[PDB]
């Protein structure tokens, strides 16, 4: 209904955008391509504009869901260039490395006893114990720790008294707390070692 | 040969461990991340199970290694300890598949669901025997770093265990003639407490408890939720930044 | 096309350097600035 | 054989054909629990009724392949169906409480649980050998009939057909032959890396 | 409320508490434009993966003001499982790889 | 005569075996027989056996 009698000029501003990014583009390889090449930001807002104009002048399947989010993303560049965030984004980065250890680390521990787990899956309590992908996405659902109480009337009155009733819930009931409070302790704590890094 | 059979078994088990155990082990982790694998043992199910029992074979031989070997060390390992136990289930299930006959259900039983965790028990033993080499360092301080406070973590899960035990025995003493479906024995009392704990349909709880003629279990249930959430998980939040915030303060 | 019309286009479409379309599903596209004029006829030998 | 197909889909919720797929004839898998359902086909009229009612269910010849099919005898039905044969050779057992006179066979409806496959240490399964790659194959010509156990008709239906079972189980014998004869060549071989090493 | 506010605007206590927390306000500040702007772009994300397509799963990733508010609900823990059991019948298999992403990146950095 | 079979096929009228792969185009081979463009003028019906 706002599109109607916009759609011409949601072109032309598009045009615009787009020409005086690439003019930015242009001023900045004037300085030299070399160290325009060899920077850490300036890669990536020379490849959103490069995505951008190839799927501007050349035909591309590439639609809104490209157009919109590559300007999202250099509307988040700008931005932090200004000081009052960039601070707080330059920790995030510096923070990431860090994370990436702890998810290593939780991705094999959720191997190793997705195994113990996949000894009580499929054919039976199925279609999110089985498909051996689906039971890991399945169990990092049930990791991340809201409603499951789906999952426990799934796999309910397998005797309705004890049988494995008992056995596999408290098995994965157990690991399911544990890695929970693992792995949240583990982000927090790697979020506040890299922020010391920050006030120093 | 006494201490001399020692000494040599000393060496040949420094080489034959290496070589063999891990070529072994190698190729046990590769047909047993090949048999769990729930699409490909319908492609299977024949040369699956005569391959599990052949290095089943092969880890008894391990075992029978290391008990003609150093023997009471031996035991001082852990790890060592649960590969004794580890066998011992495993000679236990392979007698009992072998002696056949028997009086008891039989054909894919709980009892074979055992023996199946029994053998994750051995899938996971030969993951951590192939990582001898190349852990990598920087996982390694930062699971050293986890682990330094252990009797801190180990009283703040004793205190949870307590306060989650006293709440389960007052919810259940008050949940008598309460349409108990749901907690009409401890391990659904407790498991239903583990809900309440992990922030799971207590709201549901309220709206299917308002249902019921009883009230005042809602604030009690409420409190309760409130004070063991909130003192928990700040307890260990805490404790675990702090436990990695000193060693940050050193190098 | 369903597997019913496969044979009888793939029959049809090279003597009349025409393509055949199938109707009861038939929509049109159109990106012009003008006055369209369509004529929409039924192939031989199927009518009198 | 749809109803058949579906049922085995529903219960053991997988299925998976033989390597040589047969469009007339698909296969049976030895985990799964075989339920057969039947159906009574009238040629002068459109209908086709479904079999409700009782029959007893035996094999009555077997092969390794097709084509290689052999009768069998009174005794040795007696000695592979029945649950009173006192050796293991039971190709089959099921539980249920219905028993024909001198309680030889199985008495079956389609309220039935289903057939699980023993072929114990008397029968086909027993000491037999892959002959190639894949697991081996095994053809059970088996008949349903319907002499004693209906007073609804006035004529009983002998359905003899064939069927196809893959993924045949080992023997325990085998089973232990193969592990101790590895423990033994691989004591053998780590004894003589250790002499030798010395 | 408010003048239960204002009531509240006594006790120094709670003043110098306030005035402890107060420099804060540049950060939180901060760390919600960050919100927005990862909430703003899985936004025009979800409309474009589930909302153009208009072949279902309307009012969910469809409507802005409805897209935003499943979207915070997706970045929290809550109303995870229902609406990964709404978005896997719409011919969308990747659509759960998405979603279990956008949680394990926005929940666990948010909080 | 060969519909002896033990084995249930899906549908009854054996002939539904002979005229299954081949009906899926039955209106083209009428139109090759209206305008005489086939065969020795002869058109073999699938409703007539």
């Amino acid at each position: 209904y706002l599109g109607q009698k916009h759609y011409e000029l949601f072109s032309t501003i598009d045009d615009i955008v787009l020409t005086i990014l690439i003019c930015e583009v242009l001023l900045g390889w004037l300085n030299g391509f070399w160290i325009f090449w060899k920077d850490g930001w300036n890669i990536l807002n020379f490849a959103i504009v490069f995505i951008l104009f190839m799927g501007f002048f050349i035909k591309q399947l590439d639609m809104v869901a490209i157009t919109y989010p590559l300007r999202v993303l250099r509307l988040v560049h700008v931005c932090m260039a200004v000081e009052p965030l960039a601070r707080i984004i330059k920790v995030i980065l510096q923070s990431m490395p860090d994370l990436a250890n702890v998810m290593a680390l939780i991705l094999f521990f959720m191997l190793v006893f997705s195994v113990f787990g996949v000894t009580l899956f499929g054919a039976f309590v199925p279609k999110h114990f089985q498909n051996m992908g689906v039971a890991l996405y399945t169990l990092f659902i049930c990791i991340t720790q809201d409603g499951w109480l789906d999952i426990y009337t799934d796999f309910q009155m397998d005797e309705r008294e004890y049988a494995m009733e008992v056995g596999g819930a408290i098995y994965f009931a157990v690991f399911i707390t544990l890695g929970a409070f693992i792995g949240l302790n583990l982000f927090v704590v790697v979020v506040t070692t890299n922020l010391e890094q920050m006030m120093k | 040969l006494l201490g001399l059979q020692q000494m040599i078994l000393s060496l040949t088990q420094s080489l034959g461990f290496e070589t063999f155990i891990f070529i072994v082990v190698c190729l046990n982790t590769v047909i047993l991340v090949a048999q769990t694998f729930t699409e490909l043992e319908i492609r299977g199910e024949w040369y699956f199970m005569v391959l599990d029992s052949i290095f089943l074979s092969i880890y008894v031989l391990e075992a029978v290694l290391k008990l003609i070997a150093l023997g009471l060390e031996y035991f001082y390992d852990p790890w060592n300890n649960l590969d004794f136990f580890i066998m011992v289930m495993a000679v236990l299930d392979f007698v009992l598949l072998q002696i056949n006959s028997l009086s008891y259900s039989f054909y894919n039983h709980s009892l074979f669901r055992i023996l199946k965790v029994f053998k994750s028990m051995r899938a996971l033993r030969a993951i951590r025997v192939l990582r001898r080499l190349s852990i990598l360092t920087s996982l390694h301080e930062v699971a050293g770093t986890l682990s330094g406070s252990l009797p801190s973590i180990t009283a703040i899960l004793t205190l949870m265990f307590t306060c989650l035990f006293l709440f389960s025995v007052v919810l259940r003493a008050l949940f008598q003639d309460s349409d108990p479906k749901r907690f009409q024995n401890i391990f659904t009392t407790l498991f239903t407490l583990f809900t309440m704990l992990t922030l799971d349909d207590w709201s549901l709880i309220y709206i299917d408890n308002r249902a019921q003629g009883a009230w005042y279990i809602i604030p009690i249930l409420m409190i309760y939720i409130v004070i063991q959430y909130f003192i928990f998980l700040n307890l260990v939040i805490a404790v675990l930044v702090d436990n990695f915030q000193m060693a940050l303060l050193k190098g | 096309e369903p597997e019913n019309v496969k044979k009888m286009k793939h029959y049809l479409e090279p003597l009349l350097k025409t393509p055949v379309y199938n109707p009861l599903g038939l929509n049109l596209t159109i990106q012009g600035s003008e006055l369209f004029h369509f004529k929409v006829s039924v192939v031989p030998g199927v009518s009198f | 054989v749809s109803y058949t197909i579906m049922h085995s889909e529903e219960i053991n919720k997988h299925y998976f054909d033989c390597v040589i797929k047969d469009a007339e004839m698909p296969c049976f898998l030895f985990r799964d629990l075989f339920q057969p359902f039947f159906l009574v086909q009238d040629l002068v009229t459109g209908d086709s009724g479904s079999f409700l009612g009782s029959y007893v269910l035996k094999v009555v010849g077997g092969g390794r392949t097709l084509n290689t099919i052999r009768d069998y005898t009174e005794e040795e039905i007696f000695r592979y169906n029945s649950p009173l044969d006192t050796t293991n050779s039971l190709i089959w057992k099921t539980k249920v409480e219905r028993t024909t006179e001198d309680k030889k066979f199985y008495i079956m409806s389609h309220e039935s649980p289903g057939v699980e496959w023993l072929c114990l240490e008397n029968s086909p399964c027993y000491d037999i050998i892959p002959q190639s790659i894949y697991p081996p194959e095994f053809f059970f010509k088996l008949l349903v009939s319907n002499r004693g156990v209906d007073n609804s008709t006035y004529c009983d239906y002998k359905l003899t057909f064939i069927v196809h079972i893959h993924g045949l189980p080992l023997s325990s014998k085998r089973t232990s032959f193969i592990v101790m004869v590895s423990t033994s060549f691989f004591i053998a071989l780590v004894v003589f890396y250790i002499l030798f090493c010395l | 409320s408010l003048r239960i506010l204002k009531l509240i605007s006594y006790s120094r206590g709670i003043r110098t508490l306030i005035i402890a927390v107060g420099e804060t306000v540049y950060t939180v500040a901060s760390v919600l434009t960050l919100l927005f702007l990862l909430m703003f772009v899985f936004a025009i994300l979800g409309f474009c993966l589930f909302g153009v397509t208009d072949r279902g799963d309307l009012e969910n990733w469809g409507n802005l003001a409805s897209a935003f508010f499943t979207l915070f609900s997706l970045a929290t823990v809550d109303g995870w499982t229902d609406l990964q059991e709404e978005l896997d019948k719409r011919k969308f298999t990747v659509s759960r790889a998405f979603t279990i992403l956008f949680i394990l990146l926005a929940s666990f950095i948010f909080l | 005569s060969k519909y002896d079979k033990p084995y249930a096929d899906p549908v009854h009228d054996p002939t539904w075996r002979w005229w299954q792969h081949k009906t899926k185009d039955k209106d083209y081979f009428f139109y090759l027989f209206s305008n005489r463009l086939a065969a020795e003028g002869i058109y073999i019906n699938m409703n007539a056996y």
